[PDB]
C-alpha cells in the first residue's frame, strides 16, 4: 500500500512542523502535549499497520 | 563594477516615502493624505493624577467619555501618543553674582543621577471620509470629477473641524493646545509635521513647508530594521538611536483607570501609541453578539455569563459605549542593543504588573513602527476590538506636572525642583491662563507662597529671587523680620533697612516738579494729613517690619515706595515680590489704584510674588480677595493646623489636594505648587548629598548658603557689623562674612 | 582601500542570534530517532507486500 | 523641437564616446551570430548529403 | 509608587476581543488562500487532492485557536521585511531616506 | 582607473577648454560683490541683472556650475625684515590672531557649450559661439571683477590657467598642472579621492568629507539665501548646476507636473493655482528654466569631526528655511558630479526657475582681497574685519596694475597710526620710502625705521627719507620752489628700484601751476615703473576744494576710508564715486571707532584694526604716532646717543614711560 | 604623463588638437557605418548558408 | 601622443577587424566552392 | 609633421587596402558561393 509512504510523508511532516511551534512560540504546552499527542498519534498509527497486515 | 555600482544600488531601493501617508496641508491644522484622510493634532497638558481620590478620576473617565459618545461618528480615529523624552532644551545661564553662580552650580550639580525626562502626551483625531472597506475597495478604484473631490474636501474639513472644536471644549481641564502652523524667517514651519517627523526620525527636526508631498521629504534619517528581532536602528547626523518595540496582547477581567500609569515614571525613554478606530453600532453589536453566542455555547457560569453580556448589550443599543480597534506599541529608545532590550524587559515587568499581558512584537517590528504614524491601519499588528470605556481607560490623559522648559514669555524656565513623584518640574512663573477671560494678552506671571513660617518660606522666595537672575530682572522686596536682608545684600543692590529712632534717609524734598508729579504731592501730604540715586542697582529692598503695629504710616510709606518703583515699569523684566501681603497692602487708598495699575503693569513685563504666613487672616479682608484670585502659581506650604473653609473656598484647592496638604509634616520641606488647574507636590531639597566628579564623593553642603538666604535678625545684626567694618563689595565680603559666621559657628 | 576608519558600517544588528530553548535538540533527535525506526519498520512491510 | 522633457533630460544624460562603443559593440555581436548561423546551415548541409 | 488601582469597580472589558469572524473556527482571508492553494493543487497535478484539506485546515484551526491573529502578522511580515531586496548589503533591512524614485 | 568620470580632454583655444565628447567649456574667477556694503535695495536689482544678461543667451545648449571653495590659505607667506622695530610690529601683530578663522572664499563660475567642408566650419561655429557667449558675460560681469581663465607661459612651459580650479574640485588641493599633449583626464587628478564602498564620507591624499544635498523648490526668500555658509569654521566646496531647459521643454515639464498634481486623490489649492500661475509666468515673465542640483561638501579631519560639520551646517541652513537631506549611499556620484561637463553623475535633479538659481548661487562673499601673486610679493597685511573674514590688504588692485592709494580721514582719529602701521609691515618689500609730513606725524616713526627725516644728501646712502614742510605748509612763496626741487631730484632717483611716495597732505602743493602738469606727465610715465602713490588728507572738502584734485583721485587704485562724522554728502556721494549705502556706514562708525571701510575696487569692508589684548599694540602705538614732546624727546636723545636705530629705542621707552608716570 | 608641450607654438597645438578631435569623431561614425555594413552583409551570407543547407537536406 | 594616439589605435584597429573580416569571408567563400565543386562529381 | 604624416599614409594604404581586399575577396566569394553552394544545394 503507496499510503505507507504517503502517511509517512504527511505524518512526519506534520510532526516537524507541529514541533516547529516550540521554535516560532506559538504553544505553551511544552513537556506533557509534546509526548502525549504524539504517543497517541503514534499508537494510532501503529495500529492502523499492524491491523493492515 | 567599482564604479557604475553606486547608481545601480541607490535606484533600487524603496524610498521611505511608500510607508509615510501624508501630504499637503490643506487647512493650518489639518494634514492631507495620499487617500485623502484629513487629520489634526492635539498637544495635552495631561491632567495630575495624583493628587486625585479614587473615584475621581473615574468621575474624570465619566465626563470624558460623556463627551466622545457625542461626537464618535463611525468614520473617526484616534492615536494618542505619550512621548516621553528627555530634556535637551535647556541652556545654562549666565550670572554676574557670585553668591548666584555659586548657588546654581551647587544645585545642578545635585542633579547628578536624577530623570530628567518630561511626558509630552498628543492626540490626533482621523476623519476617513468612508468607513466601511468593502466599498473603499471599490472607491480606491474609481475616477472622480475635481468638482467632487473638492465637495468631499469641504465635507470633510468642516467634520474634522466640528470635531476639533468638541474636542477644545472638552479639554478644558486638561489643558489642551491644537497644533497648527507658525511662521519663521518669512516661510511656513508646520507644528504638527514635527511631531509626526519625531515618530518617524526619532528626533525633533523643524520640518518647514517646501513645495512637495510632505512624503518625499519629511524623513532624514535612515532607519534599519532587524532581519530576525525586535530591535532596529536609525542613522542619523547626531548619532545612532536603538529603538526596540513592544505589544499589549492578552487583556484581562478589568479596566482599571489609568493602569498604563507606570510607565510614565521610567527610567527608559520611550514612545507609547494607541488606536481608536470607532466602529458602527451595527458592527460593534454583532461583535458583541458573537461573544455572547461563544459564551453562551457553554456551561452556564452563574454571574460572568449571563447578566454582564445583557447589560453589556443594553448599553451598547441604549448608547453608553462605542466598540472601536484598538492597538498599542510601546517602543523604548536606546543607545545600545543590550540597552534597548533591558528597558524592553523592564517595560514588559511593568506591563505584567498591571495586568496587561505583554508580548515583544519580533516578526512586525516594521508593521509596527510604521503603524505609529496616525492615518495607518493597513500596518497595525494587532487590532482587537474593545469597549470604549476602555480606550479611555488606556489613555485618560494623566502626567504628571513637568511645566515648560523653554518658549515661556521671558525665555528658559526659572528653576527645576525635585518632586516626590520624581520626574522634574520645570518651575516658572508664568501659568497658562489663569483668568480665562481673553486670548490675546501677556502670561499671568503672579504668585502666592501661603503657609505658616520658619517652615522655608523666606528660604523658598530666596532661592527663587536668588535664582530668577538669569533674566536680569528688576526687584522691589519689602519683606518682614529682616530676613531678606542677607541675601538682597548678596544680590548686589541697596536694601534699607528701615527702623524707629535712625533717621529715614529718603524724603520727597528734591521731587520733580511736573504737574503730574504735583498731583502725586498734593495727594500725599492730603494722605499724610490724618489722626543719592534710585537707578543705581538692580535689586532693591526695603523692610516694613515695625510697621505692622503702625496704622497711620503704612499708607504713607507703601505711597512713595510704590510710586518710586511705579516709574521703573518701562518694559524692563520687574518683578514686585511682598512677604505678609495684607498687612503692606490692608489700606483704603491704593486698593483701586493697584487693581488698575496691575491691569497695566501686566502687560509690560510685570510680575507680582506675594507671600503669607498665616493664610487665614489674609483671606477675611477685602483687598486680599482679588490677589488671591489674581495669582496663577500658587505655592502652598504646610502647616500644623488647617481649616477647610479657608484653603477650600479662598484658594480653589481640592478636598484631596487640601487633605493632601494637612498630611504633611510639621517642618518637613514639602510644598504643593498649583500653577492652573494642574497640581504636584514638590519639594526643594538642601539635604547632604555625593557628588560623581573625578571618582570623589565631593561633600557638598547647601548650608553655607542655607545661613545666607534663611531669615534671621540675630545673623543679620552682626552681617550689619561685618558689612559695616567692610562694605566695599558684595562679591568682595562675601568670603569675609563667611568666614565670621565660621567665628561663632562655635564661638 | 580598507573600510574608511571611524564611520558607520554595516548594521551592528546583524550580530542577532535566535537562541535555543537547551532541550529541543537533543529530545528532537531521539523523538526522530524513534519514529524513524517505525517508519523504516513500515516500509519494510511495505515493499515486502 | 524636441518638445518632451524626458527627451532633453535623456540627452543630457547621454555620452556620445559610450554609445557609439555600444553601437559597434552591439552590430558585431549581430554579424558574430549570423556568421555562426551560416556556420550552423553549412554543418546541416554537410551532413544532409548522408 | 500606586497609582490609581482597582476595586472591583472597574470598567468591564468582554472576550470579544479579536473574536475573529470565523467559519468553523477559521477567518476568513487564510482559509480562502487555503482553499485557493489546495485548488491549484487539485487543478494542477491531481484531482484526488481535496484531502490535502482537513490536515492543513486542522492544523490551521488549532493556530488560530491558540493565538487569534497568527496569519495578520505572517502576511505583514512576508509583505515587508521579505519584499525589501537589500537585505543582506546593510546588515539590516534599510529603506532610503531620500526618494530615489529612479528618476534621473 | 580614475579617468572613467573626468571629461576633460585638451584646448581648443587660448580660453576655451574642449571635453572628451566635444563639449568647449570656459571657466570665469568670479571675485563677487559684497553683500554688506549695499543694502537690501540693490540686491534686488543685482539678481534682476544677472537674470536679464542670462537670458539674453539663453539657448539649450548652455549650462553653469557655481562654486563656493573655502580655504584654509597657507600661501600667505611670512617675511624678515631687516630692522628690529618692525619684526617687533610683525611679531606681535601676528601673534594678535591665535584662533581667528583665516578662511577665504573664492567664487568660480563656469560656462559649457555642448553643442546638440561642413566639419570644419562647425567646429569654428562652435567655438565662435562659445566665444561670444563668453564676451556677453565679461560685459555682464563688470561690477563682479572677474577674469578670464587663460594660458600663461612660464619660460617656454605652457601652462593652462582653467586646469587649475578643475583640478582643485578633484584634488583638493591647488596642484598646478602642465597642457600636455595627453588628454588632461589621465594626470589630471594626483590626490584620487576613495569614497567608503556605504558612502557616508569619504578620503583624499589626509582630509575626510561628508556631504549634503539641498534640494530645495520653493522661491528664496533672501535673493541671497544660504549665504550664512560664507561665515562658518569648515571647509567646504558648495556646488549648483544649471542646465538649461529647451522653452518647449519646460513647458511640457511644468504641464505634466500640473497633470500629476491633478490626478491625485487630495485637492491642495495652494498648490495648483500657483502652478498654473507659473506656467504662464514663464512665458511673459521671461526667465528660462533648468535643471539644479545642490551640493555641499564640508572637509575636516576627523571623520566625527565632519559629522558635527555637517550637523552644525544642518542647523544654520535650517535656520534659513531650508532642510538638509544628508547623503549615505550617492556620495561617490555627489563627488564626481561637482566636474564641470558631469551631467551623468547628477543624484536627482529636479528644475529650478532661472531666478532661483541666481538667488541660490548670487555670487555674494565678504571682500578679502589677494593673498598673494601681487606683483609686489605677497599682500601687506591682514587687517580684521566685521563678521570675522582675513581681510588681506594691498595697494594693487583691479602695464603695471595701478597703485596709488588714498587714505581720507581724521590726523587725529587714527590716521598716522594707519598710515606707520602700513609702512612699517609693508617694509618687508625693502622699497624707499619718501615720507612728507604735517605736524611732524611720522618723524618718531621714520627715525625708527632707519630713515633720515629731516625736521624743517643724495638718496644712496640710506632707502627711506622723510621730508617735513609742515613749518613751509602754508607759505605761498615757495611751496612750489621746494615741491619741485624735492620732486626733481627724488625722480633722478627712480629707476629700477620698487618705489614709493608718501603724501600726508597733497591739496596744497596740488593748487601749483607748474608742479601739477609735471606730477601728471610723470604719472603716466610711473605707472609702468612699479610706482605707488600713497595720498592722504585730513578731511575730503579740503581735497575738492580743488579742481585738479579731482582729476588726481579719478586715478586712484585703493580708497581707505577713516571716521569722519562732519563728511559733506556731495563730496562722497559723486565726488570720490561712493554708494549711498556706503556713506551712511562711514557715518554709522563713532568718532573714534577704529574701524574704516576699505573701497578696494568695486567691493569694500569695514576693515577693523583692532588692537586688543589677546597689550603691546599700546607699547607700539605709544611709539609709533609722533608730537612734539616726543619729537624733542626724540631729537634730544638722537644728538646725544647718536645715530643707529635701534641702540636709542630703549632709551626712547624708559623716557616715555618716564613722561607717561 | 610627460612634460609640458612646446610654448613656442600654442596655435600649433590647439590647431592640430581641434583638427585631430573633428578627423577622430568622422573615423569612429564611418567605422560604425561600416560595422553595420558588415553585419548586413554577414545577415546575407549566413542566410544564403541556411537556405542552401535545408535545400540539401534532402 | 595622447588623443592623436587614441586616433591611430582606432584606425589599426579597425584595419585589423577588416582583414579579418576579409579572411573569414575569403575562406568561408574558398569553403563553399569547394563542397560545390564536390557535389558537382 | 613626420610621424603624423607617416601614420596617415599607414592609414591610407593599408586599411584602404585592407577594406579593397575586404570588398573583392567578398565579391569573389558571393560568385562562388551562390555557385557551388546552389549547385549541390
Amino acid at each position: 500500500a503507496a499510503i505507507t509512504p504517503v502517511v509517512s510523508v504527511g505524518l512526519t511532516l506534520g510532526f516537524i512542523t507541529y514541533g516547529w511551534l516550540i521554535i516560532r512560540g506559538a504553544v505553551e504546552m511544552p513537556v506533557a502535549e509534546f509526548l502525549n499527542r504524539c504517543l497517541r498519534i503514534g499508537i494510532i498509527v501503529s495500529i492502523a499497520l499492524a491491523g493492515g497486515l | 563594477m567599482g564604479a557604475i555600482e553606486s547608481r545601480k544600488l541607490l535606484a533600487s531601493e524603496t524610498p521611505v516615502g511608500q510607508f509615510i501617508p501624508y501630504s499637503h496641508h490643506v487647512t493650518d491644522t489639518i494634514i492631507s493624505t495620499k487617500n485623502a484622510e484629513y487629520l489634526s493634532v492635539w498637544k495635552i497638558d495631561g491632567r495630575s493624577h495624583q493628587s486625585a481620590s479614587e473615584a475621581d478620576v473615574f468621575q474624570w473617565i465619566r465626563e470624558l467619555n460623556n463627551t466622545l459618545r457625542g461626537i464618535s461618528s463611525a468614520n473617526l480615529s484616534l492615536w494618542t501618543h505619550i512621548v516621553r523624552r528627555r530634556v535637551y532644551e535647556y541652556p545654562d545661564a549666565e550670572f554676574d553674582n557670585v553668591f548666584c553662580r555659586q548657588l546654581d552650580e551647587k544645585y545642578r550639580e545635585s542633579f547628578t543621577g536624577y530623570n530628567l525626562m518630561v511626558n509630552d502626551l498628543y492626540l490626533t483625531v482621523v476623519y476617513r471620509p468612508v468607513s466601511d472597506k468593502v466599498l473603499s475597495f471599490f472607491a480606491k478604484r474609481e475616477r472622480e470629477t475635481p468638482d467632487q473631490k473638492k465637495h468631499r474636501q469641504e465635507s470633510c474639513i468642516k467634520a474634522l473641524e466640528d470635531i476639533n472644536r468638541t474636542l477644545g471644549q472638552s479639554f478644558k481641564r486638561y489643558g489642551a493646545e491644537l497644533l497648527s502652523v507658525y511662521e519663521k524667517g518669512g516661510h511656513a514651519f508646520s507644528a504638527p509635521l514635527e511631531f509626526l517627523a519625531r515618530l518617524v526620525n526619532g528626533e525633533h527636526i523643524p520640518m518647514p513647508i517646501c513645495r512637495d508631498r510632505f512624503s518625499d521629504y519629511m524623513a532624514v534619517n535612515r532607519p534599519m530594521f532587524s532581519k530576525w528581532g525586535e530591535v532596529g536602528e536609525l542613522r542619523s547626523l547626531t548619532g545612532l538611536r536603538r529603538f526596540g518595540m513592544l505589544e499589549i496582547r492578552e487583556y484581562d477581567d478589568a479596566t482599571e483607570p489609568g493602569q498604563l500609569n507606570v510607565l510614565l515614571e521610567s527610567d527608559y525613554e520611550f514612545v507609547l501609541t494607541h488606536s481608536f478606530s470607532v466602529l458602527s453600532r451595527p458592527a460593534a453589536k454583532e461583535y458583541l453578539q458573537r461573544h455572547q453566542k461563544n459564551l453562551i455555547d457553554a456551561r452556564d457560569v452563574a454571574t460572568d455569563q449571563i447578566e454582564e453580556i445583557d447589560e453589556a448589550l443594553n448599553q451598547l443599543i441604549s448608547g453608553h459605549f462605542v466598540m472601536g480597534e484598538h492597538h498599542c506599541t510601546l517602543t523604548v529608545y536606546g543607545e545600545t542593543v543590550q540597552q534597548v532590550r533591558d528597558n524592553l524587559a523592564h517595560a514588559s515587568a511593568a506591563m505584567l504588573d498591571v495586568a496587561v499581558l505583554p508580548k515583544p512584537v519580533d516578526l512586525a517590528l516594521e508593521a509596527g513602527y510604521w503603524a505609529q504614524l496616525p492615518a495607518n491601519w493597513q500596518w497595525r499588528p494587532r487590532p482587537a476590538p474593545i469597549t470604549s470605556l476602555n480606550f479611555l481607560s488606556f489613555s485618560p490623559f494623566h502626567n504628571f506636572m513637568s511645566g515648560k522648559p523653554t518658549g515661556n514669555p521671558w525665555g528658559p524656565a526659572v528653576t527645576i525642583l525635585k518632586t516626590v513623584s520624581g520626574t522634574p518640574l520645570y518651575f516658572n512663573f508664568h501659568a497658562s491662563k489663569e483668568e480665562e477671560d481673553a486670548t490675546d494678552k501677556r502670561l499671568l506671571g503672579n504668585t502666592m507662597l501661603i503657609g505658616q513660617s520658619s517652615s522655608g518660606k523666606t528660604v523658598l522666595l530666596g532661592f527663587l529671587l536668588a535664582q530668577a537672575q538669569k533674566f536680569k530682572p528688576t526687584i522691589v522686596a519689602f519683606d518682614k523680620d529682616r530676613g531678606m536682608e542677607i541675601s538682597i545684600r548678596a544680590m548686589g543692590g541697596r536694601y534699607l533697612p528701615l527702623k524707629t529712632g535712625e533717621p529715614s534717609g529718603f524724603n520727597p524734598f528734591q521731587l520733580p516738579p511736573t504737574h503730574a508729579n504735583l498731583i502725586f504731592l498734593k495727594q500725599f501730604v492730603k494722605k499724610l494729613a490724618a489722626a543719592l540715586d534710585l537707578s543705581t542697582h538692580q535689586i532693591y529692598g526695603f523692610d516694613i517690619t515695625e510697621f505692622l503695629d503702625n496704622p497711620e504710616a503704612r499708607t504713607p510709606v507703601m505711597m512713595y515706595l510704590l510710586y518710586r518703583t511705579e516709574s521703573m515699569i518701562d518694559g524692563r523684566r520687574f518683578m514686585y515680590v511682598f512677604d505678609e501681603f495684607w498687612k503692606p497692602l490692608q489700606d483704603e487708598y491704593f486698593e483701586d489704584l493697584a487693581k488698575n495699575k496691575q491691569k497695566t503693569i501686566r502687560k509690560q513685563n510685570g510680575i507680582f510674588v506675594f507671600a503669607t504666613q498665616e493664610p487665614s487672616d489674609a483671606l477675611e479682608s477685602n483687598i486680599a480677595k482679588t490677589l488671591i484670585q489674581q495669582c496663577a502659581t500658587y505655592i502652598f506650604l504646610a502647616n500644623p493646623k488647617a481649616d477647610y473653609e479657608d484653603y477650600t473656598q479662598g484658594f480653589k484647592l481640592t478636598d484631596s489636594e487640601f487633605e493632601l496638604v494637612r498630611g504633611l509634616g510639621e517642618f518637613s520641606r514639602r510644598f504643593l505648587i498649583k500653577q492652573g488647574d494642574q497640581s504636584a507636590l514638590a519639594e526643594m531639597n538642601l539635604g547632604k548629598f555625593r557628588t560623581i566628579v573625578d571618582g570623589e564623593t565631593v561633600e557638598r553642603d547647601f548650608d553655607d548658603e542655607l545661613l545666607v538666604l534663611s531669615g534671621t535678625p540675630d545673623n543679620a545684626e552682626i552681617a550689619e557689623s561685618i558689612i559695616a567694618e567692610v562694605g566695599d563689595d558684595p562679591a568682595v565680603w562675601l568670603p569675609i562674612f563667611l568666614d565670621r559666621v565660621k567665628a561663632e559657628r562655635s564661638d | 582601500q580598507e573600510r574608511i576608519e571611524g564611520e558607520y558600517g554595516a548594521s551592528e544588528l546583524a550580530s542577532e542570534r535566535r537562541p535555543h530553548t537547551p532541550g529541543a535538540r537533543t529530545l528532537l533527535m531521539v523523538l526522530l530517532c524513534v519514529i524513524a525506526v517505525v517508519l523504516v519498520t513500515l516500509s519494510y512491510k511495505a515493499y515486502k507486500v | 523641437q524636441l518638445k518632451s522633457y524626458y527627451e532633453e533630460s535623456r540627452g543630457l544624460e547621454r555620452d556620445l564616446i559610450g554609445e557609439f562603443v555600444k553601437s559597434r559593440k552591439t552590430a558585431w555581436r549581430v554579424a558574430t551570430a549570423s556568421g555562426l548561423f551560416g556556420l550552423l546551415g553549412m554543418v546541416c548541409g554537410i551532413v544532409g548529403f548522408s | 509608587m500606586k497609582p490609581p488601582q482597582q476595586q472591583h469597580e472597574a470598567f468591564p472589558l468582554f472576550k470579544g476581543a479579536t473574536r475573529l469572524p470565523t467559519i468553523w473556527g477559521v477567518p476568513m482571508i487564510p482559509l480562502m488562500a487555503m482553499v485557493m492553494g489546495v485548488a491549484v493543487i487539485a487543478l494542477t497535478v491531481s484531482i484526488w487532492w481535496w484531502a490535502l484539506v482537513p490536515p492543513l485546515w486542522f492544523i490551521m484551526a488549532q493556530i488560530t485557536k491558540n493565538d487569534d491573529k497568527a496569519f495578520r502578522i505572517w502576511w505583514l511580515w512576508i509583505d515587508t521585511k521579505f519584499r525589501n531586496r537589500n537585505k543582506g548589503f546593510w546588515g539590516a533591512s534599510s529603506y532610503s531616506p531620500a526618494n530615489y524614485r529612479k528618476r534621473r
